[PDB]
RNA sequence: GCGGCGG
DNA sequence: CCGCCGC
């Protein structure tokens, strides 16, 4: 699952660069949450960008990011905007069955896992 | 009976370690603490700060370079460097390449006591014409430090990078039950370790255990 | 679950077929002696108190393990009923 | 969709999506209701279901 | 805190004094383990009595279960070697010995 | 002898146990549930010896 | 004889939560409070 | 800057132990393993077997004696004795009082080297013509042992009792923010141990630490 | 075969 | 449906 908090104001980074900076310092303040309704990316994605998949989880393990937080992560060929948790799930499945590619070919990390999303995965 | 310490290691990245039998719930008493250490204490390397001449912000795009600042600063986190001695606390890697060439990690100009065991690591693709020059700082630390925590300012206009110190990627341990003639309520500890290559799973484990030992001793003198 | 049960199923025209071959084969493993195998070299089954699965723990495990490879052949009427058991005793002590 | 082919879930999604458009109202399919084998039913007539998912193994109760 | 890891369990957890009871259900009435023994002298059933436990019934409800599986011998075994062929169960026992 | 060995003796410790655990190696047993309704009413599992009285069953089944 | 609680035994509260003992955990590693006091039993939330 | 192991010990029961500074999360890496050992591993003492003269079974009643055999033996497992040397593996305390009196653990006839820190423990209440003479067997062990597991038989008509060997009732550890250091992100582990009296807070801690070290070495010979 | 409980 | 306990 992903979390949503409080949108203290303006959610326009969809275009301003003083919106990446300002909205990112406003976040450092008490104004904009790490998970704000900010179209393209909530400050939550601006701050943390994780290269390798592992990179993401360690930050978690050190307390930087909760599993249910919206961050950005570089996977095999795409810069994906998904939470650690989701990604972790991907790994678990990709581990269960060695064909990692065929793994993500059959799972949807676009929604929290419901009994059905899993039913269908099985 | 004595803990049979079995080892199954392939390369310098993966290392399975089994150790049984153990008394009631000891596997957990060992594994977990080893883990916390293996990811927090182990010393290694990570790029701290980078600086591309013509670049200002973290989110941009250098002409002649398909990669975006972010994708590049990311690629660098992947870079694994290995120092040879204490005298090297902070080393600044330098690299400049132009034109129609692929920029690999081996293109950085060699440093005296530093070694790059992450050669073929893809850093950037420079198109027909494409000036790419920059200086990436590297340090020896422990654990993970967010680029917002340390904030290194070599070049006033440079950008801090998340510190990926532990040469250990992930740690996993399992406590399955094992049989010993008389009593079946037994622990069997197998801990699997993943490393970037700078050090091996086996060396890391030992260093860990040592570090725990060194701390156990600090309980010596009362007051 | 089981070792290459997928592969196994794909080698037979019918599920139950597999079982039968598997079984009867386990029978021959013990009847005509336990050396009537085909993959005893390096990479044969094994246990953990010692490495003694090399003699006679579970028969079927062998069968399947042997059938996973193109060593044995199974068919409706491959060899004349009685002649099979006579030749086997002769070449297996 | 050739003859005899055992239509998988996907293939039944297709047919539905197609009926949506308006290309098929019924479906020609083998079934026990019309098996010739006096005492028994064959592979092509029973179908895809098995404890598994591939076609039914002959010899199943 | 976990106790195994000493690390907390993210999120307050409710705890308290709850009054709970043990029921007249001991497992003493719940487990007979029979390898072989006494058989009825009228019908040939592994009935029990004193030293030998009884064998669970298999009913047709369960045979079907087996039939379906295609459990040929597993079913054969339940109706023969394990029940009526006095020479079957015999050979079986011996063989296993 | 082996039988008398199990007739009154309390444990048999590791060795009798070593043997049992050895005899069960790859064998499996069947399990049955109260009303046996469908074919899955009985499933086969590899036994892994354990302490006590209860029988450990897999959650998914 | 004395009936000590063991894995097969079944307990339950006055409200209706009925159940059997699955595992007898060593105080060593079971859910303890800030102050040394560990818990006695852990009920699965899902049955409520 | 080296873990300043401080101590505040009052009596033989309570015993706080403070140790800092420590590097980011080790207070917890140490705190829990030691806790898991302190409760499960530490050796101690407990009433292993008892024998009342005219009583044959555990479920009997003794004349002029309010409490039942079961109520008594129960109270005996609450008895905390303390030996002083290995030479004392199995001690048998003997006690016999009659008439109008209250039997308290102090009425045991002294056993020279071994002492009873559980004095006022109420053993029983005697009416008139209340004849109670019993021998209670004690041992030095580790963990929990069900009276059914050992089945001690000094006298053919004695009844074995349940074994409670952990000389600690509760362990607790805290990880406070700071003492000294360049960086504020530091751990200050203070653990407070509670003992029935048999051994001391410090004594336990040390044994614990040792059992931990002992296991650490078991990582020696690979295979 | 009558009665009581459990799933 | 199955398992037990008792006149
Ligand atoms: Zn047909």
């Amino acid at each position: 699952q992903v979390r949503k908090e409080k949108k203290g104001a303006g959610l326009e980074f969809a275009t301003p660069e003083e919106a990446l900076a300002a909205h990112e310092r406003g976040e450092v303040a008490l104004n904009a949450p790490i998970k704000v309704a900010g179209r393209e990316t909530s400050v939550g994605r601006l701050k943390y960008v994780f290269a390798n998949p592992d990179e993401a989880l360690l930050a978690v393990a050190h307390g930087i990011v909760d599993l249910q937080d919206v961050v950005t992560v570089r996977y095999m060929g795409k810069r994906l905007e998904t939470s650690p948790g989701r990604i972790l799930f991907a790994r678990i499945v990709a581990e269960a069955v060695e064909d990692e590619k065929v793994a993500w070919e059959l799972i949807q990390l676009d929604v929290p896992q419901e009994k059905n999303s899993l039913k269908d995965l099985v | 009976k004595a803990p049979v310490f079995t080892v199954r290691t392939q390369g310098r990245e993966y290392g399975e370690f089994v150790l049984e039998p153990l008394e009631r719930g000891f596997g957990v008493t060992l594994g977990n603490p080893l883990r916390r250490i293996l990811l927090s204490s182990i010393p290694g390397t990570a790029v701290t700060s980078v600086y591309i001449e013509d670049v200002l912000h973290e989110f941009s795009t250098i002409p002649g370079v398909k990669e975006d600042v972010v994708e590049i600063i990311l690629n660098l986190k992947e870079l694994v460097v290995r120092f040879l001695n204490p005298s090297l606390q902070t080393v600044t890697l330098l690299l400049k390449a132009e034109g129609p060439k692929e920029v690999k990690a081996r293109d950085f100009l060699p440093v005296a006591d530093v070694e790059i065991m992450n050669p073929d690591l893809h850093i950037a693709t420079l198109e027909e014409g494409g000036r790419l020059n920059m200086e990436v700082r590297v340090d020896r630390g422990v654990g993970y430090v967010p680029a917002e925590k340390h904030g290194i300012k070599d070049r006033i206009n440079a950008i801090p990078v998340d510190a990926v110190f532990s040469p250990v990627r992930r740690v996993a341990f399992q406590v399955e039950d094992t049989r010993l003639g008389q009593r079946t309520d037994l622990d069997k500890l197998t801990l699997r370790i993943w490393t970037d290559g700078s050090v091996t799973p086996l060396e890391a484990l030992n260093q860990a255990v040592e570090i725990l030992r060194e701390h156990l001793t600090y309980f010596s003198n009362p007051q | 679950a089981e070792p290459g049960i997928d592969k196994l199923f794909g080698m037979v025209d019918s599920k139950y077929r597999l079982t039968v071959v598997v079984a009867k084969r386990a029978q021959q493993l013990l009847r005509h002696g336990f050396k009537n195998t085909v993959l005893e070299p390096e990479e044969r089954p094994k246990m953990q108190t010692l490495e003694g699965l090399f003699d006679d723990p579970n028969a079927v495990t062998w069968a399947m393990k042997e059938l996973l490879t193109g060593r044995l052949v199974f068919g409706e009427n491959l060899v004349p009923e009685d002649r099979l058991q006579k030749e086997m005793e002769r070449l297996y002590p | 969709l050739e003859e005899g082919r055992y239509l998988s879930m996907d293939d039944v999604h297709l047919l539905i999506k197609a009926a949506e458009a308006g290309e098929i109202q019924e479906v020609p399919v083998r079934s026990p209701l019309t098996c010739q084998t006096r005492y028994g039913v064959c592979q092509k007539c029973y179908g895809y279901d098995l404890s598994m998912a591939r076609p039914v193994s002959i010899g199943e109760a | 805190y976990d106790g195994r890891t000493g690390e907390p369990i993210e999120g307050p957890i409710v705890v308290g004094q709850m009054f709970i009871m043990k029921l007249y259900h001991m497992v003493e009435d719940k487990m007979h383990a029979r390898s072989t023994g006494p058989y009825s002298l009228i019908t040939q059933q592994p009935l029990g009595g004193k030293a030998q436990f009884g064998g669970q019934r298999f009913g047709e409800m369960e045979v079907w279960a087996l039939e379906a599986y295609g459990a040929a011998h597993t079913l054969q075994e339940m109706l023969t070697l394990k029940s009526d062929d006095i020479e079957g169960r015999n050979a079986a026992y011996e063989a296993i010995i | 002898a082996a039988r008398r060995m199990l007739e009154r003796q309390r444990d048999i410790k590791d060795e009798v146990w070593d043997a049992l655990e050895e005899v069960i190696h790859g064998k499996v047993v069947l399990l049955n549930r109260a009303p046996t309704l469908h074919r899955l009413g009985i499933q086969a599992f590899q036994p892994v010896l354990v302490e006590g009285q209860s029988i450990q069953l897999h959650p998914l089944v | 004889q004395k009936r000590k609680l063991q894995v097969g035994d079944k307990l339950a509260n006055r409200h209706g939560n009925k159940g059997v003992v699955a595992k007898i955990l060593p105080v060593e590693d079971m859910p303890h409070l800030p102050d040394g006091t560990p818990v006695d039993v852990i009920l699965n939330p899902l049955g409520v």
